[PDB]
């Protein structure tokens, strides 16, 4: 991946979100 | 020519009747005996272009895998999509076995062995096998667990290194033996070993084959992840039944300007899935020792890229589909015509 709660994650981290398959990545 | 084609591949093993262990149960049904007379025939004068990055065999294989993992490890509650799920989950035997895959009448699989091979482009000492060799189907993060080796020297490969975005697999030529435990009677502390010297050999290697591809004026650093899910953020594999979470923190920060690297494990309940996007709950750890001793064969990594100078490599991985290609990648089936 849900693209959008990882975006919101990864955004609060300082990062961008991004899928790895089923799974949240932070970039 | 021999068109690249799509079948129906069929999976041979040495799975046992009475094995209750969830793999061996599972190729009972699924799979057939394994090759009694196999027989690999050299084809002569023959160049044939391959692409692991866009293999059907690839996607077959996830496809077996995840209905393995779904009619044999049953979480006791379920989330997808909103929807709840709950069930009997019982605790399994779990040990991954090997899983070759053959081609039906009218197809054949072309293997390339060629020793430097990238994964994509043409191919100048081409075979053709009734079957794959034997694959054991471990659903691993960061490190590539178990598989096979590269025959002369460590091999880095990427759908294009260019783009950051494209994950990089990494062959290496020699194992670096892994220790997993949770010791006999804080049930869910494990804790994972491995020679210090060996993995400092084998980043120094990776490096080395990093700058031949991304050039000699660069310095190559390994840093941990930027962040994400448990399962990407740390080494993440299922051991026992158990779901292990390795801290890797200590594997992957280097440069270049003790003996055993202990690295802190979890073992977690709540889990999201590699088959689909959600989350599922498995009931708490077994009693005794849980352990497992595995090769690492290979790694994951992504690359930060942007700007300038260095190259930031940290581990990476996510789509299991990136593990089936770590060894499917010299293979591809063909229509006979
Ligand atoms: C081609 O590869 C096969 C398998 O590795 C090997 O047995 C054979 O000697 C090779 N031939 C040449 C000309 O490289
Ligand atoms: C793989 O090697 C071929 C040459 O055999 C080359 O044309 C291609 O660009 C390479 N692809 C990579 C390194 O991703
Ligand atoms: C691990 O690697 C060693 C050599 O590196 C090999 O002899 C052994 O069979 C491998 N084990 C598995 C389970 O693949
Ligand atoms: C493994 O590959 C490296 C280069 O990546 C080489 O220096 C080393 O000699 C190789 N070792 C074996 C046992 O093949
Ligand atoms: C590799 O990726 C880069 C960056 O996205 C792109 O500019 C280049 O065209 C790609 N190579 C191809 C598509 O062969
Ligand atoms: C891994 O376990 C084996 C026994 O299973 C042992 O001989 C070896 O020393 C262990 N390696 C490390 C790095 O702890
Ligand atoms: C990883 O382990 C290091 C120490 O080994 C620790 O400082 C760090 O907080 C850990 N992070 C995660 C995400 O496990
Ligand atoms: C690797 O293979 C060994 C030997 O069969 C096994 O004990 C271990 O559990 C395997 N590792 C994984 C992660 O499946």
């Amino acid at each position: 991946x849900n693209l959008h709660f990882c975006q919101l994650r990864c955004k609060s981290l300082g990062l961008l979100g991004r899928c790895a398959x089923t799974y949240c990545a932070c970039v | 020519v021999w068109k690249e084609a799509t079948t129906t591949l069929f999976c041979a093993s040495d799975a046992k009747a009475y094995d209750t262990e969830v793999h061996n149960v599972w190729a009972t049904h699924a799979c057939v005996p394994t090759d009694p007379n196999p027989q690999e025939v050299k084809l002569e004068n023959v160049t044939e272009n391959f692409n692991m990055w866009k293999n059907n065999m690839v996607e077959q294989m996830h496809e077996d895998i995840i209905s393995l993992w779904d009619q044999s490890l049953k979480p006791c509650v379920k989330l997808t999509g909103g929807s709840v799920i709950t069930q009997a989950c019982p605790k399994v035997s779990f040990e991954p076995i090997p899983i070759h895959y053959c081609a039906p009448a009218g197809f054949a699989i072309l293997k390339c062995n060629d020793k430097k091979f990238n994964g994509t482009g043409p191919c100048t000492n081409v075979s053709t096998v009734q079957c794959t060799h034997g694959i054991r189907p471990v659903v691993s993060t960061q490190l590539l667990l178990n598989g096979s080796l590269a025959e002369e020297e460590i091999v880095i490969r990427s759908e294009n290194f260019t783009n950051n975005a494209k994950t990089i697999i990494v062959q290496l030529n020699e194992s670096v033996v892994i220790n997993c435990t949770r010791p006999n009677n804080d049930i869910r502390q494990a804790h994972c070993n491995l020679s210090k010297t060996q993995w400092e050999n084998t980043l120094e290697q990776i490096a080395i084959k990093l700058k031949e591809q991304f050039g000699n004026n660069k310095t190559i650093i390994f840093n941990p992840s930027s962040g994400g899910d448990p399962e990407i953020v740390t080494h993440s594999f299922n051991c026992g039944g158990e779901f292990f979470y390795c801290n890797s923190t200590q594997l992957f920060t280097w440069n270049d300007t003790g003996r055993n690297i202990t690295l802190p494990c979890r073992i977690k309940q709540i889990i999201n899935m590699w088959q689909e996007v959600g989350k599922a709950m498995y009931a708490p750890p077994i009693r005794g020792q849980i352990r497992c001793s595995s090769n690492i064969t290979g790694l994951l990594l992504t690359r930060d890229g942007g700007k300038n100078g260095t190259e930031i490599f940290r581990p990476g991985g996510g789509d299991m589909r990136d593990n089936w290609r770590s060894e499917l990648y010299k293979y591809k089936v063909v229509k006979i015509e």
